[PDB]
């Protein structure tokens, strides 16, 4: 009878403090703690929502209004919640119960159910656990609590391709221990170093390019074509084209001998290195296919601000070098630890037309969607929208499916969903 | 951390022997140890497994035990799961059984007394699984008993695995209709995220319970999902797929053949799949000599298996109808010895066919 | 006695298909004809699914126009990949 | 390694003809699919008129006969190609379509090959002139 005023009042201010913490403008401040500011303010409205009107049905709904009132104006928030889900799983030893991150997750869930466009969202999953592929840092069991929690109320492909990725490392794993009792059973001399393959699959997991063809020492190379002729048998139909863009091995250096960690191409330049010394830049060049454009990250991570282990440096110290800095293989023990790794170019070197292709395929999906107008119920309208277009990957019918998705919105192709059956038939 | 690491190493470099000398060097570290790091944890693997070159059972057991104890937390449990799984591989390799249930039960017990949900499950699992490969039934009753009660949805992935191993159970002594019930009560799950293994041993049992039922339809796709899934893991349990898949489109009016299919094109020429692949070119593009042929020039393959059998009287009997279809068509009145001529049957069963076909 | 010894690596494969496909399995020829029906009769173009099963499609359409399952994995079908 | 798509196209293109050499119907055609699914983005135009030339022949060679005909007409009417070799599809052609099965395929080609002059000038014109009337 007398609350509305208390109503108006917590609107406003709701909407304050919405608009203070959308914050379009005056950035600069810590993207994590920002977010972690958003998960407290979030948790403390929750708290207010449940401790004081006892999960009141009528105030729910208002504060779900009111979150769906201030909680568009921002654009780059999924990035951010996978950022944070990513943070939160990396680190378990704080708050190893299962009840918090649960919870947490719960959290992420039903934020994440107020807000659309979940392509966005899982390709920076992707990006995310592209750069699991190294060292696992996770709990795994959580991870397939919140798939199957999520994918009990998304559905099917992209849950599905989720599932792929864990049966796809959970049977390499098992291949893995196959290959290794294989080894075991019939002794193979260049079966002595460790192999750890870890085969994936390509209709599922994201691709980055064709991959340049760098050398294999001739141990490694052997070893690998022990492994392909091994995975020839067994279960056929298939090749595998080895990458080099991502990878981790170890290398044992001088003295006392040095265990020292490298990633693929470091290996390799090192194997070079060996069997002669006084090697220059443009005779590694020649012989390595090193690449063009990823080769800057790690060229300016193996010198030019390494740490105090200090394993390499050159003679022609400066930030750039072209051509013809001349490279030489010094002892630098230096420091005493035997477990000196590199794996810190890591933590640097993640920093750093469409246009007409993208208005013909908007300008084709539009004039689809209203000239055509066939007689369908619910498919033949997809296979007649890409019979008339000539060319094909031009329909991809991802964007048809969210075009009539969104097409709901007012009276044409507004049909019952339980009986879809009349399409404005022919007109 | 700086010391640690270099007196870890120091310790691991001998590599030739272990005299007692690399077991000091590991309790060393342990004493400068801090609070619970995985370099301690590790130096305790190493000196566990290199003592097992070296018998002295009973400090295995001590030290297992007060491993155990020590990773309830300590790290991350995927990295102690893996320890498990790779010092349980270790130990079985070398038999060993009375100490393999000594450790069996101790990590019971100590996963009991620590996590539950998410560890224990795993272990006790693997235990039934291990418990499976010894047929010692009876026990496993009480076994499969406590696991129930233990998980018990939003447990989609353990009553996958609990459905799972009671179907291999009930299985294993002919319990078609518990098989079925399992497999109704599997089916009411909606949402799970299963092994690349065990969902194929269930898809399995729904697809020969709907093949002995009577339904030819829903049949393809449960075997076609298990043959599926049973393609990426897996070997043994691959070849009995493919070859029930191709029964299965027989009985069903045939249509499409099931080789073309890209995902099983490459096993074509596998002689256990050879009789398969010339009974689906001999059924499409109707041929009854083909067929015939084939069906007598492998009694050893065919003719032994208890599913094959019981339904080959089905076939051969959709092959000549078609037949007869096929060669009514155009005629308009012709004599009953024609036709016995050429489906190669006598006249009171072409009469037979004639009249059911009527009918 | 190298001066380097590898002693792990940790590979990372991509498999693929050898045969992509070579039978639309609805006119038992392959993707890059016509379909039959436009062999005889004088565009043609292929199809894809979830399942990534190529079909010619005229054979898709008219086998959806009363049927609306894979004919292959005999599960839902629906288009991807045009 | 990927070379391009040329010398891809020329070595199927060989390889195709030689197994025509020694009547190898199956490879061939695998070869051929295979040139079919990598020529959408060739840019030679005689390495299609090639591609034309031996798809119509292996379509010949698989005891296909009525498609193999249509084939050889149509390419029988190339603007680059020489008026020998154009003859020489028009008499394979010619040869094809008399060697068929009888439908409303072979009668309607049977009508398309006798309204063109060119076949009045080829050898086996007696042979045309009494199928068209249905003798
Ligand atoms: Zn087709
Ligand atoms: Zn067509
Ligand atoms: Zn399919």
């Amino acid at each position: 009878n007398g609350l509305k005023t208390m109503c108006e009042c917590m609107s406003s201010y709701l909407r304050e403090q919405g608009k203070a913490l959308v914050s379009e403008e005056g950035e600069g401040k810590n993207p994590v703690d920002y977010i972690q500011g958003l998960l407290d303010l979030k948790s403390r409205f929750d708290r207010f929502l449940l401790e004081s009107f006892n999960n009141d049905r009528l105030f729910k709904q208002t504060i779900a209004g009111d979150f769906e009132y201030f909680l568009n104006l921002n654009s780059r928030s999924p990035e951010y919640l996978s950022l944070f889900i990513d943070d939160k799983l990396k680190k378990g030893v704080k708050g190893l119960t299962e009840q918090e991150v649960e919870t947490i997750l719960d959290k992420a869930m039903v934020l994440f159910r107020f807000m659309q466009e979940k392509d966005v969202f899982e390709r920076y999953y992707k990006q995310h656990l592209a750069r699991l592929l190294t060292n696992k840092s996770v709990s795994d069991d959580s991870e397939k609590n919140m798939i199957s929690k999520l994918k009990t109320e998304c559905g099917c492909q992209f849950t599905s391709k989720l599932e792929g990725m864990f049966r796809d490392m959970s049977i390499s794993n098992t291949t893995m221990d196959e290959f290794r009792q294989h080894l075991q059973a019939t002794g193979v001399s260049l079966g002595g170093v460790d192999l750890t393959v870890r085969v994936l699959t390509t209709g599922y997991w994201p691709t980055q390019s064709a991959t340049p063809k760098c050398n294999i020492p001739p141990a490694p190379r052997h070893a690998f074509e022990i492994f392909r002729r091994f995975y020839l048998a067994k279960h056929s139909g298939r090749q595998l084209t080895l990458q080099h863009h991502m990878g981790s091995a170890d290398l044992n250096a001088t003295t006392r001998k040095h265990i020292l960690q490298v990633s693929t191409f470091q290996m390799t330049i090192l194997m070079l290195f060996n069997n002669r010394e006084k090697y220059t830049f443009e005779e590694i060049q020649q012989e390595t296919d090193i690449p063009e454009r990823e080769l800057v990250r790690a060229l300016q991570s193996l010198a030019c601000g390494k740490p105090t282990q200090r394993v390499l440096t050159k003679e022609p110290k400066s930030k750039e070098i072209e051509n013809g800095h001349i490279f030489t293989v010094n002892d630098q023990f230096t420091s005493k630890l035997h477990r000196v790794k590199i794996q810190t170019v890591a933590a640097k070197q993640g920093e750093s037309k469409v246009d007409d292709d993208r208005k013909h395929e908007i300008e084709a999906a539009i004039v689809r969607i209203m000239k055509s107008r066939k007689k369908m119920q619910h498919n033949v309208l997809v296979a007649e929208v890409t019979q008339q277009l000539k060319a094909r990957f031009l329909p991809s019918p991802v964007v048809i499916k969210k075009r009539i998705e969104g097409l709901i919105e007012r009276e044409y192709l507004a049909r019952t969903p339980e009986d879809r059956k009349v399409y404005t038939y022919v007109a | 951390n700086v010391d640690l690491e270099n007196q870890y190493y120091n310790s691991k470099a001998l590599k030739e022997d272990d005299p007692k000398a690399a077991l000091s060097s590991f309790q060393k570290v342990l004493e400068l140890e801090g609070e619970k790091g995985e370099w301690g944890f590790k130096a305790l693997k190493q000196m566990i497994k290199i003592n097992f070159k070296l018998t002295n059972f009973p400090e295995m057991m001590n030290r297992y035990k007060q491993l155990l104890t020590y990773i309830r937390s300590a790290v991350t449990r995927n990295y102690s799961e893996k320890s498990i799984n790779s010092i349980l591989d270790y130990i079985s390799t070398s038999k060993q059984m009375d100490l393999l249930q000594e450790f069996y039960e101790t990590t019971l017990e100590a996963l009991k007394d620590a996590k539950n949900d998410r560890l224990w499950f795993k272990t006790n699992t693997k235990l039934g699984k291990l418990y499976l490969e010894r047929e010692e039934y009876g026990k496993l009753q009480k076994i499969l008993r406590q696991l129930h009660q233990s998980c018990q949805l939003k447990k989609g992935t353990q009553l996958l695995e609990i459905y799972a191993l009671e179907i291999q159970m009930y299985t294993a002594q002919k319990n078609n209709k518990k098989l079925k019930a399992l497999y109704e009560q599997s089916l009411h799950i909606k949402s799970a995220i299963p092994h690349p293994l065990i969902m194929g041993v269930i898809r399995e049992c729904g697809g020969k319970m709907h093949l002995r039922e009577g339904e030819f339809e829903k049949a393809h796709t449960d075997f076609f999902e298990a043959f599926k899934n049973y393609d990426e893991s897996g070997s043994p349990r691959r070849t009995t797929c493919l070859k029930y898949l191709v029964l299965a489109n027989m009985l069903m009016k045939s249509g499409i053949n099931p080789f073309d299919s890209q995902e099983a094109k490459p096993y074509k020429n596998d002689p256990e799949i050879l009789a398969m692949t010339n009974l689906v070119s001999a059924y499409q593009n109707n041929d009854i000599t083909e067929f015939e042929k084939i069906l007598k020039t492998n009694h050893s393959n065919i003719m032994d298996d208890p599913f094959i059998r019981e339904h080959i009287e089905e076939l051969l009997r959709n092959i000549r109808t078609q037949v007869l279809i096929k060669l009514i068509k155009p005629y308009t009145r012709i004599h009953i010895p024609f036709i016995s001529k050429e489906l190669n049957i006598d006249v009171a069963d072409v009469e037979s066919l004639l009249v059911q076909c009527i009918l | 006695k190298k001066r380097f010894e590898v002693k792990k690596w940790n590979a990372v494969a991509l498999w693929a298909w050898d045969i992509v496909v070579d039978n639309c399995a609805i006119c038992r020829n392959h993707i890059m004809d016509l379909c039959i029906e436009c062999q005889a009769n004088q565009e043609c173009t292929v199809a894809w699914g979830v399942c990534n099963h190529a079909f010619h499609f005229h054979c898709i359409s008219r086998w959806l126009k009363t049927r609306q399952v894979c004919p292959l994995d005999n599960r839902e079908w629906e288009f991807q990949k045009y | 390694k990927q070379y391009n798509v040329d010398y891809k196209l020329e070595t199927y293109l060989k390889i195709a003809r030689l197994y025509l050499e020694d009547d190898d119907p199956v490879q061939a055609e695998a070869y051929i699919n295979r040139a079919s699914l990598l020529q959408n983005e060739s840019t030679n135009e005689q390495l299609q008129i090639h591609y034309k030339v031996c798809y119509a022949r292996v379509l010949d060679y698989r005891r296909k006969f009525i498609e193999a005909a249509q084939r050889y007409n149509e390419l029988s009417y190339k603007t680059i190609v020489h008026e020998s070799e154009r003859l020489e599809a028009l008499k394979h052609a010619l040869h094809c379509t008399i060697l068929a099965s009888a439908g409303q395929q072979r009668s309607r080609m049977l009508a398309t090959l006798f309204k063109d002059e060119r076949c009045q000038q080829l050898a086996a014109y007696g042979i045309l002139e009494k199928m068209y009337l249905d003798r």
